[PDB]
């Protein structure tokens, strides 16, 4: 195969607090620029979040928000963040909980412990070409587990709305509304089904709770070496229609669509 | 009747 | 003697810390509001923000060529490349700043971007012999610098005019029929506390950035000239402040043009 | 005029 060609040293164009490069070490396909990237998500027709500030529930602690008096740690069941922002092994990756993160009405600072996803993408993540699945995103570095990764983002639309778009390859089901990152998106729409995923997708509020809108943001579920393929399990949603035109490749021993 | 991925 | 009464009234929401200080009396830092660094709503201001909505450049530069339509929008890019206005930008009659966004196809640092990077320059909020809290510089601000935007609670009109508090109301527009105001009484920025001034060494300009929903500019104050370390910041509050204001009490700027006293 | 103050740009 060919050496490996840098075909764009940052996709995000400057958005991300890193870049994220596209590489190809398989073929001459250019950096995808079928969408626009966008860090954070978008409308196009009105969603109408409710942002009114009086109905945020927040939190008067006079701490770092670590304690169980935390009103937000209380709405998330409990704050599931440990020192070092990761998700506390008791977590369970299997059935999530809601987490609701603090946010500007809080008594608490910006940097207390209840904040990670509103922090937004930190790790080295790479796009590149796979052999055998089209674009992926890889990690560069090792990720430990428990770890906020990256954000899907893309269009907040309507559940009708999604029923006619044209291309499904990018709608995520809030729990209704949806997520279309087919024309505006961010790294998250080229991460592939993985039947056995490194990622788990948990829904989060931040800067508001519209229980609508819960923001969808992907975790590591194991320690993620460098190198590594970033996956997530597309769900049967998912499968169920996209298994009639063709079959999973995720090449584990535990697949399930192929 | 799209496909949507799922939480 | 000064006391130190916070370290950051922003609690870590802006670049850099806000300190408080007091070298007047026995106030703590004032606690009857909550700070937020950028603009809030209570009831629905439905700001358009429809991505397909934004008008936005192709520029494959930086932005510093007058092909650039984000440019254009606002007659020519005013940035330099240090981020400051131009001498040529008209201080006595702002224009409309569209700066770039993110549908524009430049990159995140380009020329025209300056307001959307957010408050810089080292400020204190402290307590003025007579006028209540005022705010300062603690470094030199060159001339055409972005200093703070007024930030606070999107409202109507209607609304702002049965607000009992008016001390902190500002306009976003001057005509009748469907305007809206900042209020920044209950939810309000750094820029809630800084004084009119008769000579003022800001002057606010109506800024568009993610959105270009003309009902709403954002405001944002640029320094007029030099402001060195120490001084007290100040902008022209206008007549429909003082048409109001001046019948309880007198500009207490000191300046010997003060048209308020 | 109006009721409450107002500064204006
Ligand atoms: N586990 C898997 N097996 C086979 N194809 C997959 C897959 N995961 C993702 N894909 C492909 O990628 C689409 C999801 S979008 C993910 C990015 C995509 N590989 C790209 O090149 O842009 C799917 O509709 C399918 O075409
Ligand atoms: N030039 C001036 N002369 C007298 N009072 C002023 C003034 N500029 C501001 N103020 C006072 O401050 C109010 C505007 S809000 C500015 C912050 C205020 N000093 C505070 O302590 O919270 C005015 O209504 C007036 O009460
Ligand atoms: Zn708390
Ligand atoms: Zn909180
Ligand atoms: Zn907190
Ligand atoms: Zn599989
Ligand atoms: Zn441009
Ligand atoms: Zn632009
Ligand atoms: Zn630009
Ligand atoms: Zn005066």
């Amino acid at each position: 195969s060919p050496v490996e060609r840098i075909v764009s040293r940052d996709i995000a164009r400057g958005y991300e607090r890193i870049p994220i490069p596209c590489v190809n070490a398989v073929d001459s396909e250019p950096c995808p620029s079928n969408y626009k990237y966008v860090s954070q998500n978008c409308v196009t027709s009105p969603m109408n979040i409710d942002r009114n500030i009086t109905h945020l529930q927040y939190c008067v602690c006079i701490d770092d928000c670590s304690s169980s008096n935390c009103m937000c740690g209380q709405l998330s069941m409990r704050c599931w963040y440990d020192k070092d922002g990761r998700l506390l092994p008791e977590f369970n990756m299997a059935e999530p909980p809601l987490i609701f993160e603090c946010n500007h009405a809080c008594s608490c600072w910006r940097n207390c412990r209840n904040r990670v996803v509103q922090n937004g993408l930190r790790a080295r993540l790479q796009l590149y070409r796979t052999r055998d699945m089209g674009w992926g995103v890889r990690s560069l570095q090792d990720i430990p587990p428990g770890t906020f990764v990256c954000e899907y983002v893309g269009e907040l639309i309507s559940d009708s709305e999604a029923d006619v778009r044209e291309e499904d390859s990018y709608l995520f089901d809030l729990d209704v509304y949806c997520i279309d990152a087919r024309f505006y998106g961010n790294v998250s729409r080229f991460i592939n089904h993985h039947c056995e995923p490194n990622l788990v997708p948990v829904r989060v509020f931040m800067a508001h709770q519209d229980l609508r809108f819960p923001r969808i943001a992907f975790f590591s579920t194991r320690l993620i070496e460098a190198g590594e393929q970033l996956g997530f399990d597309a769900g049967e949603r998912f499968w169920d229609i996209k298994g009639k035109l063709f079959s999973c490749r995720c090449g584990s021993p535990k697949c399930r669509h192929s | 009747q799209t496909a949507r991925k799922s939480t």
